[PDB]
RNA sequence: AGGGGAUCGAAGAUGAUCAGAUACCGUCGUAGUCUUAACCAUAAACUAUGCCGACUAGGGAUCGGGUGGUGUUUUUUUAAUGACCCACUCGGCACCUUACGAGAAAUCAAAGUCUUUGGGUUCUGGGGGGAGUAUGGUCGCAAGGCUGAAACUUAAAGGAAUUG
RNA sequence: GCGGUAAUUCCAGCUCCAAUAGCGUAUAUUAAAGUUGUUGCAGUUAAAAAGCUCGUAGUUGAACUUUGGGCCCGGUUGGCCGGUCGGAUUUCCAACGGGGCCUUUCCUUCUGGCUACCAGGACUUUUACUUUGAAAAAAUUAGAGUGUUCAAAGCAGGCGUAUUGCUCGAAUAUAUUAGCAUGGAAUAAUAGAAUAGGACG
RNA sequence: GGAUAGUGGCCUACCAUGGUUUCAACGGGUAACGGGGAAUAAGGGUUCGAUUCCGGAGAGGGAGCCUGAGAAACGGCUACCA
């Protein structure tokens, strides 16, 4: 998703008081303000390198990560700059002496700064409420594969 | 033991202690290597390999006088087949029977055992999916697979 | 029973039990180095035959395979190993 | 069975199968003792001279009396050739 | 098929003292099964062991004594907490005196008394008496 | 192996399957049809109060002969004819027709108690007045 | 729904029988019985006995395969066979004797390894009846299949064995 | 199960039993109930194995990869003596555990700070489990203390110099599934180098 | 963007086609407020908790609102239905 436009909406997108002088001549065109969410966590260079906008993206954006993290691999990567992990866990029913798996479906807006494909597992900081479903959001892609290379060709 | 059958039968290779072996063979890899890729430039299978040279040649198991199995030196060499073998005559089989069968559907047996074929196919591949050696989405399709055999 | 060696089992009653069934199991066939004068040397062919061998250079039946062992075709002499 | 300070307590301490070191209790009633009379030079028996051994009801049942005693003796002493310990 | 390769084992050993024998082969072996016996040498309930070598898992002849009541597998491997092997012990263990609840802690494989001293807890494995 | 699942991530179809069945318990069952509040006369109460409607002797089943001194009772709070049954000696001479008697089971939990077949229930009090005191004289049944 | 339709033969017709005899037995005989195409999905569909795996005990037989033998037959002439014999070994249809064990017992090599209670897993059952009934859902052309309660009622029903 | 004419069961008198300012009863509920069976059921004939096979979800799933050896440091209980004013400590002896070295062997790595963690950079395959801890309302409960005259309680009170005060208290433990912090690396998952798109410099 | 004390599909415009579920969603029932706690005393469990403490709701049923730091208040108002 995201990956191309960077202006596609009606409104004209743009960083909260970050300010380009025309004027004075720069060659670099955008300045392009950022930080890093800390916690120990990267501010990843795209996020720098980077043309795109979102305000909800943790290290350009205007969200801070706070509260819980969380791993869980990603079920559904089908919303545009969002995404449902599966975070399973097993439950100790007592009386029984055993376990019974579970899972919780977490939705997470994942900034563009990250390309984040199904399958790869994905570690969530906690933020602000963001949409409806969304209170976390993607920091860190612990999967940079999941077998996509094993699949080849012919020969 | 024997999924689709009662059969309780035991019959297999017994595979010798001796991990170097025989003690008796002179030649080398080279001329295994060299004698395993003429048989498969000829089209024979490592099943259909490897007993061939237990018989005529004096290989005991490839395995040993190589360091390498029979299919992975074909993969290297190449001749490695787009399906493996066992999935290969898995299929080969199952579309024999469905060519009984369309001569017979009053056949009922060979509608079973077409079952049970096809289960074993689509369990194969199930398995060669999840390891990669066929792509994701690989299926055993019905009118598809007359074309995979030959 | 109740008392015997497991561990040095005698080898004249190992040799009734099945090829799997003894202490350590390993294959009871063997390899000969067969003979047809009309050759002036021998092709190594595997006991139990499946493939019905020929001699390096002329078309000629060294066995004919069976479920086991195989039927050595006519006069040749074997060395076993 | 011992107790708090010195003292062995619980009268009987009871016997073993020599063949299986299994405790023998009192109404085992094919149980036995088997007495073998311990000669001396020029053939004679010794009476009151003893190797004993005792017999587990089980061992006898199942038919194992017999190889286990010739084990059980052998290994003591008594005899040579007979029981192989290898089969 | 296959499952506990240790239940299997410890089966074949209550198979021979149940029928008077002093030797026992077992297949395939295990990791597990080797601490595990080792345990029970050391309490003394057999005798000595010996690993033989095929190529593939290995065989195993258990030397048994005699001196053996139960040897057995807890099936699943349960979660216990050093508060619960009490409780554990006092089900199958026949006096509080002797007997051996044997476990698998990170520490390594151990019977509920050197489980106490070390003071280290893990899942159930199997007990001996 | 006794079929049940011996995993130790066996929980839920563990006790799931107890869950199943627990309906074969039977007041268990009962419990959770909610079968005191819905059916049977009494509310799922101890006793309830009703009115006479008629003076029914009872023959008791084998190996009994006997005639059951019994009342046909409506019961206030529901509505439903229940019939019930008058202890000791004499007593229906306590009650006549459209009276007001507390009932209350017969301590089988339902099932009725002796050769009187179908009479699940007992009378307590008449007018208020305890059925006891007035078998005994402690006191005598209201004027009207 | 076509074909077929000898025989046997629900229905039905009858002759005998019985107090009655819509039966048993005799006699005719429709559907059926066979088959092509489509349906139906039930049987004491039984071993009234889940599947995979380990172990626990002797014995002679037998089926298919395989291994060994200065073993017997055939002979045409050794051979090659082909059947036969003996021994070993896997995998099978079974059988005998046992009882370390089990069990309420009859009996069980599993129905044994269970209060010294845990190899993996599927399914079912929780007094008798009401009842496999009502209802709803679903399958079928139909007969019917599947799923499937409760009210109420009742002290037993029931298993194996024992003596009469 | 008693009662149809001698009633050990009814109605009574007499007597006797049980509990006793209490005792009966109906209803629910727990134990009895290993008759719901995780611990811990039964399923050949008592209730109960789908007619048979396939098969998705679920549960489960063989074995193997640091073993053994050598050298240190420091703990807590137990003895045999006790030295001493019932306890005091060093040597003799065991017994259980904890840490650290080297045997080819990262506990992330650098840059100094310091003499074991400071803080900063740059990275880190992810799990289950088990240890310990921090944070945890009272009342309830378990339970120490206290002689409400006993007691259920309550958390009071207890001492003289009882004409000008002194003073012990109001403990402790339990709290679990999840969350956080931490020691563990067994058992059980998880990822890696194979058309090298591999690892290190 | 509007709105709110403020975040947020809280509402609004354009935009995307998404979000849950046999690991039981969704639906139906509850003679259901939830927790502290309660009973029954091998353990494991089973059953209950309107009710003295905490939290939540409501003041016949619904909505609406004024005042105010604070209410969608009811021993405040306004409307309807009863
Ligand atoms: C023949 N049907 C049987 C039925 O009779 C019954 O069988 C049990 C059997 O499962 C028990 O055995 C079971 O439990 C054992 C524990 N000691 C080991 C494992 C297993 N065989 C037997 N101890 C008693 C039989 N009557 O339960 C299982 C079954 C298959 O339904
Ligand atoms: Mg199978
Ligand atoms: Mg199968
Ligand atoms: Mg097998
Ligand atoms: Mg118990
Ligand atoms: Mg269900
Ligand atoms: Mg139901
Ligand atoms: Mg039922
Ligand atoms: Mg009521
Ligand atoms: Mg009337
Ligand atoms: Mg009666
Ligand atoms: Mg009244
Ligand atoms: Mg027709
Ligand atoms: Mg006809
Ligand atoms: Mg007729
Ligand atoms: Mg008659
Ligand atoms: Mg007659
Ligand atoms: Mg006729
Ligand atoms: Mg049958
Ligand atoms: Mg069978
Ligand atoms: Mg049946
Ligand atoms: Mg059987
Ligand atoms: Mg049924
Ligand atoms: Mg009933
Ligand atoms: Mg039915
Ligand atoms: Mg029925
Ligand atoms: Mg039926
Ligand atoms: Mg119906
Ligand atoms: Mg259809
Ligand atoms: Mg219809
Ligand atoms: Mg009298
Ligand atoms: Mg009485
Ligand atoms: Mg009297
Ligand atoms: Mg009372
Ligand atoms: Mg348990
Ligand atoms: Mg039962
Ligand atoms: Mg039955
Ligand atoms: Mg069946
Ligand atoms: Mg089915
Ligand atoms: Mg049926
Ligand atoms: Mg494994
Ligand atoms: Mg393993
Ligand atoms: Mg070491
Ligand atoms: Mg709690
Ligand atoms: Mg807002
Ligand atoms: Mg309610
Ligand atoms: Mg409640
Ligand atoms: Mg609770
Ligand atoms: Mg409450
Ligand atoms: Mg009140
Ligand atoms: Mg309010
Ligand atoms: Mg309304
Ligand atoms: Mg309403
Ligand atoms: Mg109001
Ligand atoms: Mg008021
Ligand atoms: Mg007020
Ligand atoms: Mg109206
Ligand atoms: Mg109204
Ligand atoms: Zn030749």
């Amino acid at each position: 998703s995201t990956e191309l436009t960077v202006q596609s909406e009606r409104a004209f997108q743009k960083q909260p008081h970050i300010f380009n002088n025309p004027k004075v001549k720069t060659s670099k065109r955008t300045k392009r303000w950022y930080k890093n969410a800390g916690l120990g966590f990267k501010t990843p260079k795209t996020a720098i390198e980077g043309s795109y906008i979102d305000k909800k993206c943790p290290f350009t954006g205007l969200v801070s990560i706070r509260g819980k993290i969380l791993t869980g691999t990603v079920v559904s990567t089908k919303m545009h700059r969002t995404i449902v992990i599966r975070r399973a866990y097993l439950h100790y029913i007592p009386k029984y002496n055993r376990y019974e798996k579970r899972h919780k479906n977490v939705p997470v807006h994942v900034s563009p700064a990250f390309r984040v494909q199904v399958g790869d597992i994905v570690t969530v900081g906690q933020c602000r409420p963001i949409s409806k479903t969304v209170r976390f959001n993607v920091v860190k892609v612990s999967a940079a594969a999941g077998k996509a290379n094993k699949q080849f060709a012919k020969f | 033991g024997r999924m689709h059958s009662a059969g309780k039968g035991i019959s297999s290779s017994a595979i010798p202690y001796s991990r170097n072996a025989p003690a008796w063979f002179k030649l080398s890899s080279e001329s295994v290597i060299e004698q395993i890729v003429k048989y498969a430039r000829k089209g024979l299978t490592p099943s259909q390999i490897g007993v061939l040279l237990r018989d005529a040649h004096g290989v005991t198991q490839a395995r040993v006088i190589t360091g390498n199995k029979i299919m992975r030196i074909l993969k290297s060499n190449g001749l490695a087949p787009e399906i493996p073998e066992d999935l290969y005559y898995l299929i080969k089989k199952a579309v024999s029977v469905r060519k009984h069968l369309e001569r017979n559907r009053k056949d009922k047996d060979a509608k079973f055992r077409l079952i049970l074929i096809e289960s074993r196919i689509h369990r194969l591949a199930r398995y060669y999916r999840t390891v990669a050696v066929l792509p994701p989405n690989w299926k055993y399709e019905s009118a598809t697979a007359s074309a995979l055999v030959n | 029973v109740l008392v015997q060696d497991l561990l040095h089992p005698t080898a004249a009653s190992e040799a009734r039990k099945h090829k799997l069934k003894t202490l350590v199991q390993g294959p009871r066939s063997y390899f000969l180095d067969v003979k047809c004068p009309g050759c002036l040397n021998i092709t190594t062919v595997f006991s139990h035959a499946q493939t019905a061998v020929t001699c390096e250079s002329c078309s000629t039946i060294l066995c004919t395979p069976t479920g086991g062992k195989a039927k050595l075709s006519e006069g040749t002499s074997f060395r076993r190993k | 069975m011992e107790n708090d300070k010195g003292q062995l307590v619980e009268l009987y301490v009871p016997r073993k199968c020599s063949a299986t070191n299994r405790i023998i209790k009192a109404d085992d009633h094919a149980s036995v003792q088997i007495n073998v009379a311990k000669v001396d030079e020029e053939g004679r028996a010794i009476p009151g001279e003893y190797v004993t051994y005792a017999l587990s009801g089980y061992v006898r049942s199942r038919g194992e009396s017999d190889d286990s005693l010739n084990r059980l003796a052998q290994n003591d002493g008594l005899l040579k050739n007979v029981w192989s310990y290898s089969r | 098929t296959r499952s506990s390769v240790l239940a299997d084992a410890l089966n074949a050993i209550n198979n021979a003292e149940k029928t008077g024998k002093r030797q026992v082969l077992i297949r395939p072996s295990s990791k597990v099964i080797i601490k595990f016996l080792q345990v029970m040498q050391k309490h003394g309930y057999i005798g000595e062991f010996e690993y033989i070598d095929d190529h593939r898992s290995g065989k195993i002849v258990v030397q048994l004594n005699g001196r053996l009541n139960k040897c057995g597998v807890i099936s699943p491997r349960f979660n216990v907490k050093i508060g619960d092997i009490e409780k554990w012990t006092a089900n199958l263990l026949p006096a509080r005196q002797f007997g051996y609840v044997i476990l698998t802690t990170s520490a390594g494989i151990m019977d509920h008394e050197e489980a106490r001293r070390k003071h280290v807890s893990g899942k159930i494995l199997g007990f001996v008496y | 192996g006794k079929g049940k699942p011996r995993g130790l991530n066996s929980a839920r179809k563990l006790r799931v399957h107890r869950r199943n069945n627990r309906w074969a318990e039977n007041n268990y069952k009962k419990r959770l049809l909610g079968t005191a509040f819905k059916s049977s006369p009494f509310g799922g109460s101890s006793h309830a109060k009703g009115i006479v409607l008629e003076k029914l002797g009872i023959e008791s089943k084998q190996p009994n002969s006997a005639i059951r001194k019994c009342v046909r009772v409506q019961l206030i709070k529901n509505g439903k004819k229940v019939t019930a049954f008058v202890p000791n000696d004499g007593c229906l001479n306590f009650v006549d027709e459209n009276d007001e008697v507390l009932l209350a089971g017969f301590g089988r939990k339902g099932k009725a108690k002796g050769d009187i077949p179908g009479v699940r229930f007992k009378v307590v009090k008449v007018s208020g007045v305890s059925l006891l005191a007035l078998w005994k004289e402690k006191k005598e049944k209201p004027r009207s």
